[PDB]
């Protein structure tokens, strides 16, 4: 009960909490404290080869219960300690007694009435450590605290052969070489299947056009359902005249032949939900500084992973698949990349089997059979997105309270991060109270649906950032979270955020991988880098040409009229007489589409402007999404609807409006948007953000001027280089680089003099 | 965070060196003597300028020339790789959100404190951001640097503040123990691959895109660069890797953001246009202010030392307590009972 | 009036209490009371200074147009179709209950027609009305002649540069710009004396007869009929033609059996749809469904048995924002010339924009606000004989060029397309655009596509479209014009407006302005004109995300554009607007400034805010012409508001306490049958959209006298909706609560919806509490229950002795309301519901107390409360306390 001076205050790395300021009727502080003692040899808890992690983690918690003490003492308004609150050790623990209207029975000098019995699950809460504390905005003397297993603090002090990196260091006995891990060999035309390519348009409709040319025509693509029980009648997007290399066996993503001791979670999402001692907990409690009965508990809630994972969007059951489907799946697998939008080859932190499922196989859809008409149907999934131990504690921390409810926005991830492993906050939990605080409820939702209302009007920074989405939640935003607080009247969020993947929107020609090793390694999970890299000489004409169309100039002797290398100077001129042969005739239908005999080309900005998940002026608009970031690559802060965050229902209901197409005939005429069904409610959650910000309130090259103005912390020198013949040049801005000249000779040779 | 990578052909090792002088021509960007890569470079920026700002060649960052860099040659086929900046910070190194008044708020992000002062009420001619940088070389050149940050808080004199302790750092998961650890798994390490590239044209060098070649055996020609992938080997060649860094041996204590007024971040003479392009008039407006950044809201955080360990803070609406010490008799209230 | 009026049907208005109960005997057949026959129905109604103003129109109405004589428009007296529409003023004669009695009755007569007017009307032709079931491809019309075919001819664009000076087309880079669209195929066009068909073509590019009246009825009408036969419970194939007869009846088209009545009749019947009332005037305007060509300003002073005359819109000059914007519209109305003969159109006879699709109409202070869409009007060559543009409409994109100096003023005053075609397709370098890249020997000249040779002998007559598009031509610029998809390539990408297609129009009209209009309408002999100088226009396209699969980066045109339109329309190209409503901000303004007011109106994909300056009753402007007229703001709908079927709009209320607009949609308004004659089965239920204001409003503090950012609005689908119940009425009791009255089967039921942080949800316990009235006007009181009146427990009498209040007298206690709040403990049924005790002296030694309790509407009720003067007799208790002293 009374104060013990042997426990000293500390800051947790994952949320940076250490104290709460109490406000209103009796001010003061609560703060975290721990025992001062050194020589914490956790490696003495020996791990055998013949058993799983759970009995080891329970032995580490039992060891830490002996080796350390933790508590949450109260202080007065000047910082004098009042009472100790070591939750593992305090005398006569009880819940608070209630009147028939749910109110706690109280009188300030006596304190609260105690029932004389502890809350539910007391036999497994007593081992947990408290890590964040908050106060009710509307109810007097009422507080909330968040608790975790002590391994969520000690994770980096556990022994290194179980708390591994996602990549091995190796013994380097043959000397080191970074090319030995990379799957690298490029695909080739099939020696026994050359003829299944797209057909050339034998006659093309006039459409009241007039001009003509000698060049080869556009290529037809057709899809239709037929009458057969398990096959289409046509499916030209599912053609496969390319195949992988043989180099002492076939080159492919095949985890069991690469990962000899595959990296895996400390616990799976279905373990943490059922092993009630390993899940995080929130409790309500009551406190008064000068009473006889100064402190007692309210109610206990589990921050259950299933209350987050069962609220993932329907597509997160099949993270190896996306709404473009068969052609995009094949083009990614041919380039040895991650298929879908979230697979574990890049993102193992959210999967219960970690690296052991780092493959493109069995994506929840029928693919790779002997006939293009037989591929392209929905089936059972091989691996859904989960919430395993490492991602779970990155989704814990950063609390706030609003009305009769309290929240958890997740941490920065420094609970569970490793040098090749990037767990993050992927959303928000809420805990809600009912029957005048007699009862409670718990839920959570991902940022992917909560950010769905973002549009270009909602920021004073730059426009068109890779933050857009559509009717399928295949864009997956996640954050290292700085916190949530009241800025005067406004509720505000801050941190760092994942964009969509900007490094792989431009795409390679199929054969050239052996001269582009970094650009494939950056897609392979071997290089975990999100920065954009200059590589234009090896890109194809468009990111979205289907794999059946590519093999139209294997010699390069026609400069590939339908598909060739991205050089900007040798683009086909549409002029105005040219269009009738190359586009101004090839009309599409409800079963027929075309690939044009036109040499498209352009540099990195034109690639992103066409195929990035850019923001726009209206929500759910972004039909193109590439892939999701390794790590946070944006600043982020936002203003929230605190009312709507209080008003939204506990359970999100999705429906068939968020499902991928069941077969490819529904993919050919695929609906871009739909109204919510009568039973569903997902569209209500889109609007929790009012406004957001990302950097300086500057436009165009002016922003590159700010990038040049700030000092580099390693030497105190600005990247602009101007504060001291043969002087050096700046890096970000173009001012004083090279020479001035007039743009009057460029492109159209017009408007430049005045506009 | 200071962790943009740079592209390299050449290390500080014997006969592998690249020079600040007689090997780079800033006045002649039309030819290979300007050393622009044309392949494998980070988008939007320029590599040789970034190498100069890092000081990988010349006496800019160290008491003698480290001789690390990139060169374009017309005599032979050549090899390169990306390498790190020498810094180990990362974008997950974000600390406490703190609110200063009814409209202004900020947070710690690695070696910086950042403030979003105008987000609730924007204005014309204001850039909307302020930034304060840490100075301590013992923190900035550490191997796991964010572990030295002890928390950030609002203080009752009207400023945000933070705590640091140079005694809090620890070694990597192993000390190499018995073998030459070239791939030291660490927060700025990556498995960067060889890029192999054809000879540059001696004149009219950039009239066409630069052409890469089969890199699948290229690693044998570039073993010095493969050793330079680990940040500790970059720091060693920059003279930062050991006690040659100097400064305070201990020196934990308190850090504070720069002073501010209603004029701070007003750049209205660098904003808008009437003669030229807006970045160029902002560049003119910045050039006379390179030695006076604090009125732009850009600068270094002030710092004071403390005795003993820093473990954390606890906070009240009147006072902040360090390790739980700093309380007072409340002398203005003694006579009331 | 402490009541809500509910239109139970086409004839009956019943008054409801805040307890969602009818006031007894209040239910009144306003048709019968207006001494109108059983063919009349209520179109619109409004309260002004506590009297009820009703607009009635007749299903029996028959109008005629005879091109000769000159009382050209008249009612058809023969049979029984002399059935003009009436406005009627009713007053409540009783102070207990509701006895509506008739005060003033005004007939809405047919327009006078001048000579100049009747020459345009002779050959005026009108497009068949757009419906629910009209497709992008139904609208689409066959592409007309190129500018260089019209002029030079069959022949070459190798001579385009030698020749364009000899036809006033100097420096014109657009030999292939379209001069418009063919009237031999598509949507039926018809004169005032003809009838539209019940059949709409699926591909109007192929399947219509357009203005080919004679061709329709001898060939293509039998095809349409055999392909698309009316139901008869038949069923057919609908390969070439939808059959929209029931969708037609739905939007107010009238019928002798299976044939619609003449155009002039449907014009009149639509024209008398909406009303508004000021101290001096009744104004009457048309619906959002047909174009209207006239409106009424009735002088409320008008003698008892008079014939109030409508003012033509062709005689009503608006300010479109800048003179150029007027010229754009007037240039494309038709060919003007002193040189031509019998070639008469609105432009050639010096009329202005002749027709609007009106959103609706309201009054604030003594001001009429209106808004709507410019109904497309263009010239068409009705020539007979080798006329190249024969049977062709003369229309062109007027969309601002790429090089246009940016900033609004510049954009809308750009000389691009001003006098003729300029827009088509352009492949500069390798960057496709439909819009001219620039607008050098000298400056670019545009000309009207009637070749100099035929200038004397040509016949260009006026038509009106069914929609806000001028140009139906099946080229790619038409889609981009209609969808808002033309953009510049500068360092901002500001969107390039049209000034002829998709043009929204609003204003505020002063009582002097309504006075000219009445003057135009009474004008002896010639056409008198009216200037309305408090108006603006705005390019307001339908949203591009209400379509799919548009090509960029076989260009997509109207005949191939794919609709995904969620808002109850097949088509995704023609904008629509409905339920304009004004309202006074309740939010205080700085003293010595007058109360703020706005209006809002729904359009496809968003709510529009109109903003006013109460100071001089003007549109809000700001000094800069760079920022765009600050009188208008557009806030786009989310998925939830986009999903509401806008063709089901029933009514819009504004509440001055909440400062909130309620838009009621009733799905019982859907037609019985599809265009394929399939029974329509989602005709059950209703929906409410709540509009609020957003931004910094005028005159908060010294800073907000000046504004350079337009205030806007926000439409939220509130949560009050149903796909099961039949609506009677929605009573917006308060910001926190709405009462819905509905039938599940056939009896009325009361649901209460409670606002939870911006989202309304049913409260089943409060619904049951409110609905338990036991046949009374208000919810029961039960002592032992937290009901609609909360719960009141009285102190025991023994409290007086314990607290020494026996030493206080009755008069002391009775004048000490804080003492007598200590005589009960109150449990609210909803948060912040309040209650007090009213005290009454009973003897020297004793008093009684009786609770005064707030209901859902924020109002206090007690034993003596009335609605409409009728005691509610709710049943609050009384409680004696006794033992107080006499001093
Ligand atoms: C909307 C429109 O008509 N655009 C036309 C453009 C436009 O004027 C420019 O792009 C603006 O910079 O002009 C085009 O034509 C110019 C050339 O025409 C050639 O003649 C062709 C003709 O173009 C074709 O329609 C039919 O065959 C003719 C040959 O018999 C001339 O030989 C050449 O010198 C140019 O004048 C263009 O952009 O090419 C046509 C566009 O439709
Ligand atoms: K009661």
């Amino acid at each position: 009960q009374a104060v013990d001076e042997t426990l000293t205050p500390w800051t947790w790395n994952n949320n940076n909490f250490s104290s709460l300021k109490i406000t209103g009727e009796n001010p003061g502080s609560f703060g975290l404290v721990r025992s001062q003692n050194d020589n914490l040899n956790i490696s003495s808890v020996t791990k055998n080869s013949s058993d799983d992690n759970l009995k080891y983690l329970n032995a580490v918690e039992k060891y830490l219960d002996g080796q350390q003490n933790f508590a949450i003492r109260r202080y007065d308004n000047n910082g004098r300690a009042l009472y100790d609150i070591n939750l593992a050790k305090m005398e006569n623990p009880s819940t608070v007694q209630r009147g028939l209207n749910g109110e706690p029975i109280f009188d300030p000098f006596k304190g609260f009435g105690l029932t004389g019995n502890a809350p539910t699950d007391w036999n497994e809460i007593k081992g947990k450590v408290p890590v964040e504390v908050v106060q009710s905005p509307h109810s007097p003397n009422l507080y909330f605290v968040l608790l975790v297993p002590k391994v969520a603090l000690e994770y980096h002090n556990l022994n290194n052969q179980v708390v591994k990196e996602s990549l091995e260091v190796k013994a380097t006995q043959s000397s080191f070489n970074p090319t030995q891990r990379l799957q690298k060999d490029s695909p080739v035309k099939d020696s026994s299947k050359q003829g299944e390519k797209l057909s050339e348009t034998t006659a093309s409709s006039m459409s009241s056009g007039m001009a003509t040319s000698t060049r080869a025509k556009a290529l037809k693509v057709e899809v239709e359902r037929g009458s057969q029980s398990d096959s289409l009648l046509k499916n030209d997007f599912a053609k496969k005249p390319l195949k992988h290399k043989n180099s002492s066996g076939e080159v492919k993503l095949e985890a069991e032949k690469e990962f000899t001791e595959a990296w895996k979670p400390l616990l799976t999402t279905d373990q943490i939900a059922r092993e009630k001692g390993m899940g995080a907990t929130v409790v309500s409690f009551y406190d008064a500084p000068y009473s006889e009965n100064h402190t007692a508990f309210g109610l206990v809630d589990h921050i259950d992973p299933k209350k987050m994972v069962e609220n993932y969007p329907p597509s997160w059951k099949t993270p190896k698949w996306n709404h473009h489907g068969i052609w995009d799946y094949n083009a990614r697998n041919l380039l040895l990349q991650t298929t879908g939008f979230f697979n574990p080859r890049r993102h193992p932190e959210w999967f219960d089997e970690g690296q052991a499922k780092a493959d493109n196989t069995s994506p929840g859809f029928k693919v790779g059979d002997t006939d293009h008409k037989k591929d392209g149907f929905k089936k059972n999934s091989s691996s859904p997105i989960a919430l395993p131990f490492e991602a779970y504690f990155a989704n814990i921390g950063n609390m706030v309270a609003i009305g009769n409810s309290v929240f958890i926005f997740g941490g920065n991830g420094h609970a569970t991060k490793m040098f090749t492993t990037n767990p993050l906050s992927i959303g928000v939990f809420r805990i809600k109270y009912t029957d005048n605080f007699s009862k409670s409820s718990v839920t959570g939702w991902p940022y992917a649906v909560l950010f769905g209302g973002l549009i270009n009007p909602q920021t004073n920074g730059l426009k068109d950032l890779p933050l857009g989405t559509n009717r399928w939640f295949e864009y997956v935003p996640r954050m290292a979270v700085s916190g949530v607080k009241w800025v005067g009247n406004q509720l505000v969020l801050a941190g760092t955020l994942t964009m969509g993947d900007t490094a792989t929107v431009p795409r390679l020609k199929y054969d050239q991988l052996e001269k582009h090793l970094n650009l494939v390694a950056q897609g392979q999970g071997l290089l975990r880098e999100d920065l954009q890299i200059f590589t234009p000489y090896g890109w194809a004409n468009r990111p979205d040409i289907p794999v059946g169309a590519w093999l139209q100039d294997e010699m390069g002797s026609k400069f590939g009229p339908h598909y060739f290398l991205n050089n900007p100077d040798i683009q086909d001129n549409v002029n105005n007489d040219t269009v009738e042969a190359l586009i101004s005739s090839y009309k599409n239908t409800d079963k027929l589409k075309h690939v044009y005999p036109y040499r498209y080309s352009g540099l990195y900005a034109w690639q992103l402007f066409n195929w990035s998940n850019k923001l726009t002026n209206t929500p759910l608009s972004a039909n193109f999404v590439n892939e999701n970031s390794y790590a946070p690559n944006s600043l982020f802060a936002a203003i929230l609807n605190e009312d709507l965050l209080t008003g939204l229902s506990d359970k999100i209901f999705y429906g068939k409006e968020n499902e991928f197409a069941e077969n490819e005939a529904d993919r050919f005429n695929q609906l871009l948007s739909l109204n919510p069904n009568p039973n569903t409610n997902w569209a209500r959650y889109l609007n929790v953000v009012q406004r957001f910000t990302t950097g300086p309130n500057l436009d165009s090259s002016t922003f590159d001027q700010f990038l040049d103005f700030l000092p580099w912390i390693g030497n105190g020198k600005p990247f602009s280089n101007s504060p001291s013949s043969s002087t050096p040049l700046p890096t970000f801005s173009n001012i004083n680089v090279g020479v001035k000249s007039m743009i009057t000779q460029h492109l159209n040779k017009e408007n430049t003099r005045w506009v | 965070l200071g962790t943009i990578p740079v592209l390299i052909n050449k290390s500080g090792d014997s006969n592998d060196q690249f020079n600040k002088d007689s090997e780079q021509k800033w006045d002649k960007t039309e030819t290979n003597e300007g050393n622009l890569p044309g392949f494998g470079e980070v988008n939007g920026l320029y590599n040789a300028a970034l190498l100069h700002t890092y000081g990988f060649f010349g006496t800019n960052t160290n008491s003698t020339d480290p001789k690390i860099g990139f060169k374009a040659d017309s005599s032979s086929s050549s090899s390169s790789t990306l390498v790190g900046s020498g810094l180990n910070w990362t974008s997950q190194d974000v600390g406490n959100l703190v609110v200063i008044n009814d409209t202004s708020f900020g947070f710690q992000l690695g070696g910086w404190f950042i403030t979003f002062t105008d987000f609730i009420r924007p204005r014309t001619g204001y850039l909307g951001i302020t930034l304060s940088s840490l100075q301590d070389q013992t923190i900035i050149w550490a191997d796991q640097p964010w572990t030295s940050f002890k928390g950030s808080y609002l203080d009752s004199d009207g400023t945000p503040k933070s705590l640091w302790d140079p005694t809090a750092l620890k070694s990597l998961p192993n000390s190499s123990t018995t073998y030459d650890t070239n791939p030291t798994l660490s927060p700025s390490f990556q498995l960067y691959q060889p890029n192999k590239v054809k000879a540059y044209q001696t004149t009219n060098t950039y009239n066409k895109l630069i052409e890469p070649v089969d890199a699948t055996s290229a690693a044998t020609n570039m073993t010095s660069l493969l050793k330079l992938l680990t940040t500790k080997n970059i720091k060693a060649k920059l003279g930062k890797g050991t006690a040659s860094s100097q400064g305070n041996n201990n020196g934990g204590g308190v850090s504070q953001t720069i002073n501010t007024i209603t004029t701070t971040g007003n750049i209205s003479e660098g904003l808008k246009e009437e003669t030229s392009i807006q970045a160029e008039t902002l560049k003119k407006f910045f050039d006379s202010k390179q030695n006076n950044k604090s009125e732009i809201g850009i600068g270094d955080s002030t710092f004071t030392k403390m005795d003993g360990k820093l473990t954390g803070v606890v906070s009240t609406p009147l006072v902040n307590l360090i390790n739980g010490q700093g309380a007072t008799s409340d002398s203005d209230t003694e006579k009331i009972s | 009036a402490n009541t809500f009026l509910v239109k139970e049907d086409s004839k009956n208005v019943t008054a409801y209490t805040p307890f969602a109960t009818p006031i007894t005997d209040s239910k009144s057949d306003l048709v019968s009371l207006a001494q109108l026959d059983s063919s009349y129905q209520i179109a619109d109604q409004t309260i002004h200074n506590t009297n009820l103003f009703v607009l009635f129109k007749s299903r029996d109405v028959k109008v005629k147009y005879e091109s000769s004589g000159s009382n050209n428009i008249s009612f058809d007296s023969t049979s029984q179709g002399e059935k003009p529409s009436y406005v009627v003023e009713f007053t409540n004669s009783t102070n207990i209950g509701i006895k509506w009695t008739m005060v003033k009755k005004y007939q809405l007569d047919v327009p006078n027609v001048s000579s100049d007017m009747n020459q345009v009307l002779k050959n005026l032709i009108l497009e068949q009305p757009l419906t629910k079931y009209t497709l992008n491809s139904s609208l689409a019309k066959e592409k007309g002649k190129t500018q260089r075919e019209v002029h030079l001819g069959s022949g070459q664009a190798n001579q385009w540069t030698s020749q364009r000076n000899q036809h006033d087309l100097n420096n014109n880079p657009s030999p292939n710009a379209s001069t418009g669209f063919k009237l031999t195929t598509g949507n039926a066009y018809r004169k005032l004396s003809e009838s539209w068909p019940i059949y709409e073509p699926i591909d109007g590019t192929k399947q219509g007869k357009g203005k080919d009246s004679s061709g329709w009825s001898s060939t293509e009408e039998n095809e349409a009929k055999n392909d698309a036969p009316s139901v008869s419970g038949s069923s057919g194939t609908f390969n070439k033609y939808l059959n929209t007869k029931q969708a037609l009846e739905s939007i107010g088209i009238l019928f002798d059996d299976q044939t619609p009545r003449n155009v002039i009749t449907q014009l009149y019947y639509a024209s008398t749809s909406k009303l508004a009332v000021t101290n001096n005037h009744i104004v009457v305007m048309g619906n959002s469904f047909l174009p209207s060509m006239w409106y009424w300003v009735v002088e409320r002073s008008a003698q008892e048995n008079a014939s109030n005359k409508p003012t033509w819109f062709a005689n009503t000059n608006l300010d479109w924002g800048e003179d150029k914007q007027k010229q754009f519209v007037e240039n494309q109305l038709g060919y003007k010339e002193t040189t031509s003969t019998n070639s008469h159109n609105f432009h050639s006879k010096s009329f202005t924009q002749p027709a609007y699709l009106i959103s609706g109409i309201d009054s604030v202070n003594d001001q009429i606000i209106f808004s709507g869409f410019k109904a497309g009007s263009v010239g068409y060559d009705s020539s007979s004989s080798s006329s190249s543009t024969k049977d062709q409409a003369l229309a062109w994109s007027t969309t601002t060029s790429l090089d246009s100096k940016t900033g609004y003023k510049d954009l809308v005053t750009n000389d691009t397309g001003l006098n003729g075609p300029i827009n088509g397709s352009f492949s500069i370098q390798d960057t496709f655009s439909f819009v001219v890249p620039y607008s050098t020997t000298g400056p670019i000249k545009t000309a009207y596509p009637v070749k100099k040779d035929q200038k004397s002998t040509v016949k260009i007559n006026s038509l009106i479209n069914a929609t806000p598009l001028n140009s139906y031509g099946d080229e790619g610029i038409g889609v981009f014009d209609a969808l808002g998809l033309n953009y510049n390539f500068k360092s901002n990408q500001e969107r390039l407006p049209s000034r002829t297609d998709q043009i929204f129009v609003y204003g505020i009209v002063s009582p002097n302005e309504l006075r000219s209009a009445k003057s135009s309408a009474d004008s002896t002999g010639s056409d008198t004109k009216v200037n309305w100088s408090n108006t603006q226009s705005r390019y307001l396209p339908v949203p591009y995300n209400y379509s799919e699969g548009i090509i960029d980066a076989s260009v997509t045109t109207f005949s191939g554009l794919k609709s995904i339109a969620p808002d109850g329309f097949a088509n995704s190209i023609a904008n629509f607007s409905v339920g304009l409503k004004a309202g006074i901000d309740p939010n205080p303004v700085m003293s010595g400034k007058k109360a703020n007011y706005g209006a809002v109106v729904l359009t496809r994909g968003g709510v529009v805010r109109l903003n006013f300056n109460p100071g001089n009753d003007s549109l809000l402007s700001t000094t800069d012409n760079n920022i765009a007229p600050i009188s208008f703001s557009f806030t786009p709908f989310t998925a939830a508001e986009s999903a509401v079927d806008l063709t089901t709009f029933k009514e819009v209320t504004y509440n001055q306490e909440s400062g909130l607009w309620s838009y009621i949609f009733d799905s019982s308004l859907k037609p019985s049958h599809d265009g394929k004659q399939t029974p329509v089965t989602d005709n059950m239920g209703f929906s409410v959209i709540t509009v609020s204001r957003t931004g910094i409003e005028l005159n908060q503090d010294q800073a907000t006298t000046t504004l350079d950012v337009a205030p806007s609005a926000l439409a939220v689908q509130s949560g009050i909706q149903s796909t099961t119940q039949t609506l009677t009425g929605v009573l917006p009791l308060s910001e926190e609560f709405s009462a819905v009255i509905a039938k599940d089967s056939d009896q009325n039921k009361i649901d209460i919806y409670k606002n939870n942080n911006g989202l309304f949800e049913i409260d089943t316990q409060l619904s049951n509490s409110v609905a338990t009235n036991n046949g009374g006007l208000a919810p029961s009181y039960t002592e032992n229950r937290v009901d609609a009146w909360g719960k009141v427990e009285f102190a025991d009498n023994s409290v007086l002795q314990a607290r020494n209040l026996v030493d206080k007298t009755v008069d002391e206690i009775i004048n000490t309301p804080e003492i007598l709040n200590s005589f009960f403990r109150f449990t609210p049924a909803f948060e912040d519901q309040k209650a007090t005790l009213v005290a009454t002296k009973q003897s020297d030694t004793s008093l009684s107390v009786s609770p005064r309790i707030q209901f859902l509407d924020g109002n206090f009720y007690d034993l003596n409360s009335t609605i409409a003067g009728v005691p509610l007799n709710i049943g609050f208790p009384s409680r004696v306390f006794a033992g107080f002293a006499a001093l």
